[PDB]
């Protein structure tokens, strides 16, 4: 079969992997996306504020990078709703469906949004 | 049981819950012809589209700092006069509507100038069609607020919200109401 | 699928099928030559489009030819 | 009457920039991966 | 002789494994199996990579496609002098037999065969592509 390593095959890296919220099955796809979401978010906002155009500026940095931040995360929004169109057109979990997935976008909108306004909270 | 307006209420048999945003709350029996249900409900997402947009306008327009009130922009100078946004706005908003009619007849469903269903994103969804009307229900019932709150306090939208968190208890209605000469 | 086609030049040497590495060619009992037999490809749809079999037949002009067609995951050699 | 306003950049350059191809891409990609019946 | 029955508990020969083995795709579209006898154990190399030992007796081995499972066939018979044959399996477990088609390998002439895609012409009798346009769909003239 598959070439067995402990990477591949391990127990302590099992359980990690199995705790995370995309293997995380029971919840409802929704609070999946709001869970993952709040995460990414709230990392985006640390190299726009920090290595942005309007760095250097005192005040405006902080803005302008979060509120880019906050762009992007439209952005990948999309990515996921039109990702689940593409692929779910016509299977255990429900979050590989398309009723699934769509919330699961809609959810990431909602947490990414989040985080990257407690992002800024946490600055100002 | 699904909800209704109304707890302790049995839907009219009208009403059976397939279109989005079915709540049960018929109680003219304005939709018992199902012919005028079917018109109907296209024309309660419109008025809503057309309301969600222009309260999405009255709060862009007032946080980006446009100084003249939402009501009196009408009467601003811009560099168009109204010698020709007139004529332009019913030649471009006639044709958008008649073909939207052409459409809506023979398939059914909403749709922009040869696209019914528009939904370039395909995001369509049972769950999609509740979550508009209820956004557009809202925005309908919005709006309103502003028009009357525009007669009673002759204020903006976001400056009446932040009158009132000023001071909670003072600014509300009471004041604007019985002070009316004075906010005038 | 691609489209393979046997003409009536060939000799029955079978070389075109021990080269075919899909086994889409086979012999079948023939009398218009010498050896009695004609080359056929019955299964052209797990056909590639190698072309080992034109490089191996020795008449001239070829006898087994192979006309690149439609794309498919057993056309496109894909084990994925 | 044909000048256009002295800010018309600053939205159309973002609009077909930024917004129209971003829209352009999600119908070109859901199109070309939409199955037939 | 009579198509063979597939015996999905075939013993395997020793492997230790590699990353060159199947894919996604096995478990959705379709798979291959190729079963021999082997008079004695014998090292030899797998296709995907690498070397394994063919367990004395029956073997069994699966692979993501159909000219790797050939590939094997070839290295079996040319060198070892066995006689595999494999199949064609499908997730809902539809098993397939192919090679031998009948029982006897294409190289060999067999009686009841009957011949396909075979032109009673030469390369040169075929007909100008003028004369096939406009048939529905791009058509060389070697089809007609
Ligand atoms: C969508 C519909 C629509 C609505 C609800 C309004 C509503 C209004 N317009 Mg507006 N307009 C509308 C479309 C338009 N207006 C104008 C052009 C004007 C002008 C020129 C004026 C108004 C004015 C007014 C106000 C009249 C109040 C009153 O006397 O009663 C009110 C806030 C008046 C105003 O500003 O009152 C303060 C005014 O002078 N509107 C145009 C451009 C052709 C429109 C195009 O659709
Ligand atoms: C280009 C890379 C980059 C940059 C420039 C930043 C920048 C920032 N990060 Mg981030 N971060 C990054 C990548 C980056 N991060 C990555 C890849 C991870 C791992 C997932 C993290 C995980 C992380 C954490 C956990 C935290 C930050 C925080 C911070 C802030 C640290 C401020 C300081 O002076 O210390 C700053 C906004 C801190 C922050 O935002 O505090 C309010 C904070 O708590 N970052
Ligand atoms: C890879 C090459 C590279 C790099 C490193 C940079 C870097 C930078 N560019 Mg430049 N740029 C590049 C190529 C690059 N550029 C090219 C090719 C062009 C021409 C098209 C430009 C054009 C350009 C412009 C026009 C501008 C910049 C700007 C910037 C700055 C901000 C970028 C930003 O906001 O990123 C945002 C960053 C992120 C969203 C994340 C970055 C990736 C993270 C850190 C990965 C972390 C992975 C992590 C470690 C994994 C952990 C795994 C574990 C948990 C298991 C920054 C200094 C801006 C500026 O003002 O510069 C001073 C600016 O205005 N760049
Ligand atoms: C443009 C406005 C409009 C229209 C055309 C409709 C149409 C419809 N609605 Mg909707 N609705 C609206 C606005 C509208 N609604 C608003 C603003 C709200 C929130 C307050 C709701 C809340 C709502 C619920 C909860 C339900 C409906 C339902 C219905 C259906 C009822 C049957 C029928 O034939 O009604 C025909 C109705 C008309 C032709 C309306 C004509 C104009 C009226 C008479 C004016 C009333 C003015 C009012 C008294 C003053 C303003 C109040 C405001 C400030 C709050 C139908 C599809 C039911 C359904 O099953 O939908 C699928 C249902 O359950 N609506
Ligand atoms: C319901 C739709 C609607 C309508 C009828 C209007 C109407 C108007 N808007 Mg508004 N607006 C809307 C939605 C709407 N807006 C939305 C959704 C937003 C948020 C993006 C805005 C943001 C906005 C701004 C920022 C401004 C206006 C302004 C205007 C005025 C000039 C329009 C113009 O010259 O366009 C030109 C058309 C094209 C270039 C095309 C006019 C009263 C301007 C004004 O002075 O208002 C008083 C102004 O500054 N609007
Ligand atoms: C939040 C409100 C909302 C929601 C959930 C929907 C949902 C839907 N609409 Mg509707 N629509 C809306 C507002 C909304 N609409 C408005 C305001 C308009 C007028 C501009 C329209 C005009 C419209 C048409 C003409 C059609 C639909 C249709 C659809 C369907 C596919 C598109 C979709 O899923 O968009 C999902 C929406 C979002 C993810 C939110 C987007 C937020 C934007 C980008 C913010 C804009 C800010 C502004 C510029 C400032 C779906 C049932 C189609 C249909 O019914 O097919 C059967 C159809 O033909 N809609
Ligand atoms: C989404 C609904 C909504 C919200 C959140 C607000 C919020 C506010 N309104 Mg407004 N208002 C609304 C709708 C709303 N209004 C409507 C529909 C009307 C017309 C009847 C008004 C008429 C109005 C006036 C005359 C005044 C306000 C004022 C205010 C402020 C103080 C509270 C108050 O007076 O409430 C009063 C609100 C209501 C009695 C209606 C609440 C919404 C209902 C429940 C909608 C559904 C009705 C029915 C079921 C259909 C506050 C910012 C005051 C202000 O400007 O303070 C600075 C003020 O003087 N509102
Ligand atoms: C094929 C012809 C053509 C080309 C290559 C360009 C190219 C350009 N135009 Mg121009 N434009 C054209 C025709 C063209 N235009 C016409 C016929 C009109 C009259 C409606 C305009 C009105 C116009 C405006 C108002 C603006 C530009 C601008 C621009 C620049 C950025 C792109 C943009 O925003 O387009 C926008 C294009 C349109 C709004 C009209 C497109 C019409 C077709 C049919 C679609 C770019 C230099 C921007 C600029 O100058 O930035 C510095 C800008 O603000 N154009
Ligand atoms: C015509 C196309 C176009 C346009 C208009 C822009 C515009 C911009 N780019 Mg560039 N960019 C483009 C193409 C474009 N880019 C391409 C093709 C590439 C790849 C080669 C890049 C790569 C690139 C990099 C690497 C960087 C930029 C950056 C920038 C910003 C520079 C000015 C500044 O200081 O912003 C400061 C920005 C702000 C103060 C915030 C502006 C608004 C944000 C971005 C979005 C807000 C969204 C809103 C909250 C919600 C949705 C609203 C919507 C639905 C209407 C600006 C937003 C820099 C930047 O800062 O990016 C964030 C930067 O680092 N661009
Ligand atoms: C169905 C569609 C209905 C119509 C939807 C319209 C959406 C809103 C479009 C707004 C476009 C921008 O329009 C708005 O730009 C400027 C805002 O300060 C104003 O522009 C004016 O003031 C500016 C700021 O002092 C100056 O730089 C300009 O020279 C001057 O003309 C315009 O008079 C106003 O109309
Ligand atoms: S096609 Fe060529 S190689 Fe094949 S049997 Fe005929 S002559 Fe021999
Ligand atoms: S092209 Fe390759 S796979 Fe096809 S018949 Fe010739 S040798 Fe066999």
């Amino acid at each position: 079969g598959m070439l067995e390593t402990p990477v591949t095959s391990a127990p302590i890296v099992a359980t990690y992997l199995s705790n995370l919220p995309a293997y995380r099955t029971g919840v409802a796809p929704v609070l999946r996306g709001v869970e993952i979401g709040l995460a990414h978010g709230f990392l985006l906002a640390g190299p726009f504020i920090k290595l942005g155009p309007l760095r250097n500026v005192p005040e405006t940095a902080e803005i302008a990078g979060s509120l880019s931040a906050a762009g992007l995360v439209l952005i990948l929004a999309l990515c996921l709703s039109i990702y689940g169109s593409a692929q779910f057109q016509s299977a255990r979990d429900p979050l590989f469906s398309a009723d699934g997935w769509s919330e699961f976008a809609a959810g990431f909108l909602v947490g990414g949004e989040a985080g990257v306004a407690w992002a800024y909270v946490c600055t100002q | 049981a699904r909800p209704t307006w109304l707890p302790g209420l049995n839907p009219p048999a009208h009403l059976k819950g397939a279109l989005a945003g079915d709540n049960g709350f018929d109680p003219l029996g304005l939709g018992q012809d199902e012919g005028r249900l079917k018109w109907y409900a296209e024309a309660e997402k419109t008025n809503g589209r057309w309301a969600m947009m222009a309260v999405a306008g009255i709060l862009g327009q007032e946080l980006l700092g446009v100084t003249p009130a939402w009501w009196e922009a009408g009467a601003k100078e811009y560099d168009i006069p109204a010698q020709a946004l007139t004529p332009i706005e019913f030649i471009v908003m006639g044709f958008l509507e008649i073909k939207r009619y052409q459409g809506f007849k023979q398939t059914g469903t909403s749709g922009f100038i040869n696209s019914f269903p528009f939904d370039p994103a395909g995001m369509n969804s049972p769950s999609m069609a509740t979550k508009e009307v209820k956004n557009g229900r809202l925005a309908m019932v919005a709006f309103i607020g502003f028009c009357v709150q525009a007669l009673a306090t002759r204020t903006q939208p976001i400056e009446g919200l932040t009158a009132h968190l000023a001071d909670p208890f003072g600014k509300n209605i009471t004041y604007y109401l019985t002070h009316l000469p004075e906010t005038l | 699928a691609h489209i393979v086609k046997i003409y009536d030049t060939c000799i029955g040497c079978t070389q075109c099928v021990r080269a075919c590495p899909l086994d889409v060619l086979e012999m079948v009992p023939w009398d218009g030559c010498k050896a009695s037999q004609m080359a056929s490809a019955p299964r052209t749809e797990d056909c590639v489009g190698c072309k080992r079999c034109e490089t191996a037949c020795p008449t001239d002009f070829l006898s087994v030819r192979v006309y690149l067609g439609s794309e498919s995951t057993r056309s496109m050699g894909l084990s994925y | 009457p044909f000048v256009p306003p002295s800010w018309a950049p600053s939205v159309f350059v973002p609009l077909t920039g930024l917004v129209l191809p971003a829209i352009a891409m999600a119908t070109l990609f859901v199109y070309i991966e939409k199955e037939a019946p | 002789w009579t198509v063979p029955t597939l015996n999905p508990d075939t013993p395997s020969p020793i492997f230790g494994g590699s990353t060159g083995g199947l894919l996604r795709k096995a478990q959705t579209e379709e798979f291959y199996v190729i079963t021999w006898e082997a008079k004695k154990e014998q090292i030899f190399e797998m296709p995907t990579g690498g070397a394994a030992i063919m367990r004395q007796g029956p073997n069994l081995l699966k692979f993501g496609k159909k000219e790797q499972c050939l590939a094997l066939t070839t290295q079996l018979r040319n060198k070892f002098k066995l006689t595999p044959c494999f199949y064609r399996v499908f997730p809902d477990g539809k098993v397939q037999y192919l090679h031998p088609a009948d029982g006897v390998y294409p190289e060999k002439v067999n009686a009841g065969r009957v011949g396909a895609n075979q032109n009673m012409r030469r390369i040169g009798q075929n007909v100008n592509p003028i004369k096939v346009k406009f048939s529905g769909r791009m058509m060389s003239p070697a089809e007609i």
